[PDB]
Parts: C-alpha cells; structure tokens; sequence
C-alpha cells in the first residue's frame, strides 16, 4: 500500500550508511521529499561552508530522475540564481541504475570541479572562464556570506 | 496519492510561466529573480474585450505561502480596478468572493487563479462597472 521496495531501500540506506560530507533526512510530511546538507568539498572555495539542498523522488522514479535544487545561495557556474543545478545525470544522462547516493556525490564533485564551459551555464560562467582567480575569490565570499550559518 | 512538494510545484509553474499558455492573455513570473523561496509572483491579466476592462493591462502580486498549493495563494491588484471581490481602496482580492480561492483545490495554480479573475471580469456584475483612470495603482 506504500512505497516501492527501491525507495524504501534507498531511504533506509541513506540513514544507515550516510555519504561522507552529506546529511540527508526525510521530510516530516512527504516520504519522497528529503532535506540534504552538503559540506563544501575539501580544497574548494566552498570548504567550511554547508549548503542546503532539497531532493524529491517523482512518481515515475526510478524511470524519472530525482529532482534536486540548492536552497542556499552559491556562486558557481553550474548552479543558477534559483539554485537549479546543471548536471548531465539530472536530465539527459539519467538512467534507473543510478542511486540517490550517486547523484549526491556527483553534485559534491561538481562543487569540487566546476564546469564553466557547459552549454547551460549562467552569467557567472563568464567570470569563471576569463578571471578564474577572481571568480574563486567570489565563491569564497559567498560561502562566508550565506553558507556559514 | 503522490504530492509534489511546494518548491518543486513552484519550479513547474516558473517553467510554464516562461513558456506561456493559451493566447497569452494571462501571464506570470517571479517578482524577484533571485528569490530562492519562490514566494512573490507578478501576475498579468489583459482586460477582456467588450467589457470596461478592455485594452488595459492589469498587474497583480501573488504570494505563495509555506502551505501552497495545499492552501491558496494571496492575491492583490497593483493596477487599480473596480471589480466585485476586489477591495477598491487597497486592491486586495477577498478569497471568500472569488470561487477559485474560496473553493481552492491543490490541483490549482497561479495560472488558474489568473484565468478565473479574467473570466470574472466578463461577468454581468463586473463588465459594466465604471473604472478608475488607466495607469493608476494602489499604494504599498
């Protein structure tokens, strides 16, 4: 009468075997909705910060990709002003074999190694491409401003 | 019965707003393009032909609270309008007087609210109301 085995499995394994640097907790009303916190990756301009993310498992999951969005403001060429994430596996390259765990560490990997050259990157990409040193300092500035509380 | 969480529903509405619907006589978008809470929206209604609202563009503010879309949004006109159910001094839309709001269902949306207000502009009791001068707006 409830959730598919896979979702039950992934949910319970999220809380039993947490990803390093990532907290992921169920919403109090919606069993397909999760509140995630990603630590800024070591040696990145986000290091020391913590970033809120939200994750939703659609009806058609795992045929359909999970929906994921940042809820902490972040300076990154592949995350827009509304927190939306440009990442292959969230759209074109999604396949059912991928777990939530894989998406989450991949997002972490994106923080660790931004792709300013991506066809879908925002206006922040231009800074990253041309004045990378300044852009990295600005990412660190925004980490101080928005991701330390 | 799988519920799409508020934030994800609003993202759907954002994309649909950008794509537009129907004949474009209503439209909506985020008031602040950096508002990650997706709370405050701008609504637009073209006044319908053969009413006193005709050839006027109405701007609205639509507030999607923490319980949206389980709960209806709050709505107010910025552009001044004389219409049943709209407070003629402040522009606020009285939910009890607008059926889509008074009888809100979680399948509804900003689009639906705007289309309903446009339909109600065509009602016998509204279509003949004398209007304030074009271009005037309420305070606050």
């Amino acid at each position: 009468a409830g959730l598919p085995r896979r979702i039950i499995k992934e949910t319970q394994r999220l809380l039993a075997e947490p990803v390093p640097g990532i907290k992921a907790e169920p919403d109090e009303s919606n069993a397909r909705y999760f509140h995630v916190v990603i630590a800024g990756p070591q040696d990145s301009p986000f290091e020391g910060g913590t970033f809120k993310l939200e994750l939703f498992l659609p009806e058609e999951y795992p045929m359909a990709a999970p929906k994921v969005r940042f809820m902490t403001k972040i300076y990154h060429p592949n995350v827009d002003k509304l927190g939306r994430i440009c990442l292959d596996i969230l759209k074109d390259k999604w396949s059912p074999a991928l777990q939530i765990r894989t998406v989450l560490l991949s997002i972490q990997a994106l923080l660790s190694a931004p792709n300013p050259d991506d066809p879908g990157a925002n206006d922040v990409a231009e800074q990253w491409k041309t004045n990378e040193a300044q852009a990295i300092e600005t990412a660190r500035a925004w980490t101080r401003l928005y991701a330390m509380n | 019965g799988v519920k799409v969480p508020r934030n994800f529903r609003l993202l759907e509405e954002l994309e649909e707003g950008q794509k537009g619907v129907g004949d474009g006589t209503v439209s909506w978008g985020l008031e602040d393009d950096e508002d990650m809470t997706l709370t405050r929206w701008t609504g637009m209604i073209i006044g319908p032909p053969r009413t006193n609202y005709e050839n006027r563009i109405y701007s609205l503010k639509v507030e999607c609270g923490p319980k949206y879309p389980e709960a209806p949004p709050s709505v107010r006109f910025v552009t001044k309008i004389n219409m049943n159910g709209i407070n003629n001094s402040s522009g606020m839309v009285d939910a009890r007087s607008i059926p889509v709001l008074a009888k809100w269902q979680n399948s509804y949306s900003i689009k639906v609210v705007l289309q309903e207000l446009r339909r109600l502009m065509m009602s016998k009791e509204n279509m003949k109301l004398p209007q304030p001068p074009e271009g005037q707006t309420y305070n606050n």
